[PDB]
């Protein structure tokens, strides 16, 4: 199966540099032209750059000409975007796309945030289930991921073993310029006190990985 | 700059005869048909779809069924050649070839039937 | 400013046709026989629906079709389903045949959806957070439709306008909406009230949850 995995995103200060990579598999990489397409948070798709199958021809949107360079390694099946002289306007999710008449395959994207604000990892606090209001049927417990920058944070439960009934809410950008989110899971009220629930929070920009055990209060 | 060219933009054909119209595209000697897409259309009716190294006849419009074929021996030379057999008066009109092989472009060819 | 022009939004009842138009600002940006269409669901990557104005990739539903007329391209969706709610983008190859341009996108709304009341969950500050001399009340609102709510906080009968941060509602996978509201307070404020309340109003119907230091 065709796979395109982007990597390299994160927080960059304005005027700084970043290199994105896209590992391709499942097709003859050197036979296809490849592109980078970006999307600013909440906005539309913008084509950035294209490169021919051999790497001999490169094309750029006028907004990135002279600052970004597209390249490829046809032996490692990898596509690159070297970004220099970054500006706040370049903040976007960057997608790797295979060109075959049209963009038939896209990667899942990598977020690039160009800002002069400093990184801050989150503080994680459990949202304990109400053993005060037990004997019903379903109980809700969570994880509060507070005061981080920049986006994103990933949250999983029991290292990926618990996926059913999990709802991770979109972050709130507060007036401080910091984000905060919560992840909740509804479980059988009969499970509490016997079943272990741990939220796994990862905030790659700050190298913060936190595991928090959520216990019923009592 | 991917460019498709036509040796002729107009063909005059006799009723009942066979006709072959061509579009040319750049080939880099190490031809990979898995990257080539060839599409032929006449007045919004699908004629040919050569995708993934295979002619997809499942989408062919009724009149062009069993009469229209892409000459696959010419693809390796950079030639998209559409052969239509037993030409009818209804085959007169504007045809277009859309080719993708890295980049993409298209050309129009008019056919007149006597 | 996108080189191609499409409608900002399109709305329509289910089990019905709907057409989104794409057009250019010049020949160097828009060539109808080379138009592609993409579907993008919330938080997901774009998906190719139509290429070469009318060709459908393997896997794409026969309900999706494309056409062209003059200097115009169109995406038609037949037999509208709720799962079709997504953003749609058109794209074209440029005059050179190497670069690309995109339309500004069109948000598709399927108008049949029945009203759903919000499910509200309110959490008090955790003991661990209180130990760090901080306190945050967490109000989680989900499964509501349409996507518009107003949130009000109360400190045992008094409206609280300071320290409140609320998200704009976001579309969930089931096409309903979610939002969250956070109230920041000092541990002293949390312990100096009988209780705190999160009150959410949705289509003139109020859903309230209350939490207290001893509950
Ligand atoms: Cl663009």
């Amino acid at each position: 199966e065709v796979q395109l995995l982007e990597s390299g995103g994160g927080l960059v200060q304005p005027g700084g540099s970043l290199r994105l990579s896209c590992a391709a598999s499942g097709f003859t990489f050197s036979s296809y032209a490849m592109s980078w397409v970006r999307q600013a948070p909440g906005k539309g798709l913008e084509w950035v750059s294209a490169i021919s199958g051999s790497g001999g021809s490169t094309y750029y949107a006028d907004s990135v000409k002279g600052r970004f360079t597209i390249s490829r390694d046809n032996s490692k099946n990898t596509l690159y975007l070297q970004m220099n002289s970054l500006r706040a306007e370049d903040t976007a999710v960057y997608y790797c796309a295979k060109s075959y008449g049209a963009f038939d395959y896209w990667g899942q994207g990598t977020l690039v945030t160009v800002s002069s604000a400093s990184t801050k990892g989150p503080s994680v606090f459990p949202l304990a289930p109400s053993s005060k209001s037990t004997s019903g049927g379903t109980a809700a417990l969570g994880c509060l991921v507070k005061d981080y920058f920049p986006e994103p944070v990933t949250v999983s439960w029991n290292s990926g073993a618990l996926t059913s009934g999990v709802h991770t809410f979109p972050a709130v950008l507060q007036s401080s310029g910091l984000y905060s989110l919560s992840s909740v899971v509804t479980v059988p009220s009969s499970s509490l006190g016997t079943q272990t629930y741990i939220c796994n929070v990862n905030h790659k920009p700050s190298n913060t990985k936190v595991d928090k055990r959520v216990e019923p209060k009592s | 700059a991917f460019t498709v060219t036509v040796p002729k933009d107009l063909y005059v054909v006799e009723y009942g005869s066979n006709m072959t119209i061509e579009c040319k595209f750049p080939v880099e000697k190490q031809l990979d048909l898995a990257a080539l897409i060839v599409y032929w259309e006449m007045e919004d009716k699908n004629i040919i779809q050569f995708v993934h190294g295979e002619e997809d006849l499942k989408v062919q419009h009724s009149s062009y069924r069993q009469r229209a074929r892409l000459l696959k021996d010419q693809l390796s030379l950079g030639n998209a050649a559409l052969q239509i057999t037993d030409v009818k008066l209804q085959d007169a009109g504007v045809y277009r070839c859309m080719i993708s092989y890295g980049g993409a472009d298209y050309k129009r060819i008019t056919v007149k039937v006597n | 400013q996108s080189a191609l022009t499409q409608p900002a939004s399109v709305s329509g009842s289910p089990g019905q046709s709907i057409t989104i138009s794409c057009t250019g600002t010049s020949s160097d940006v828009f060539r109808p026989p080379l138009v592609s269409w993409y579907q993008q669901h919330p938080g997901k990557a774009p998906k190719l629906m139509i290429y070469f104005a009318s060709l459908r990739p393997s896997g794409v539903s026969n309900r999706f079709s494309g056409s062209k007329s003059g200097n115009t391209a169109s995406l038609t969706i037949s037999g509208l389903q709720a799962e079709d709610e997504a953003d749609y983008y058109c794209s074209s190859w440029d005059h050179t045949g190497d670069g690309h341009v995109f339309g500004g996108g069109t948000k598709l709304t399927v108008l049949g959806q029945p009203k759903a009341a919000p499910s509200v969950t309110l959490f008090p500050p955790s003991s661990e957070e209180l130990q760090a001399n901080k306190a945050t009340l967490v109000c989680l609102i989900s499964d509501f439709y349409p996507g518009a709510v107003t949130v009000a906080w109360k400190a045992d009968s008094s409206p609280v306008k300071a320290g409140v941060e609320t998200t704009t509602p976001s579309k969930q996978s089931n096409n309903k909406y979610a939002a969250s509201s956070y109230l920041s307070l000092t541990p002293e404020q949390w312990k100096s009230h009988r209780s705190y309340s999160c009150q959410v109003t949705h289509e003139g119907s109020t859903v309230e949850k209350t939490v207290a230091p001893t509950e």
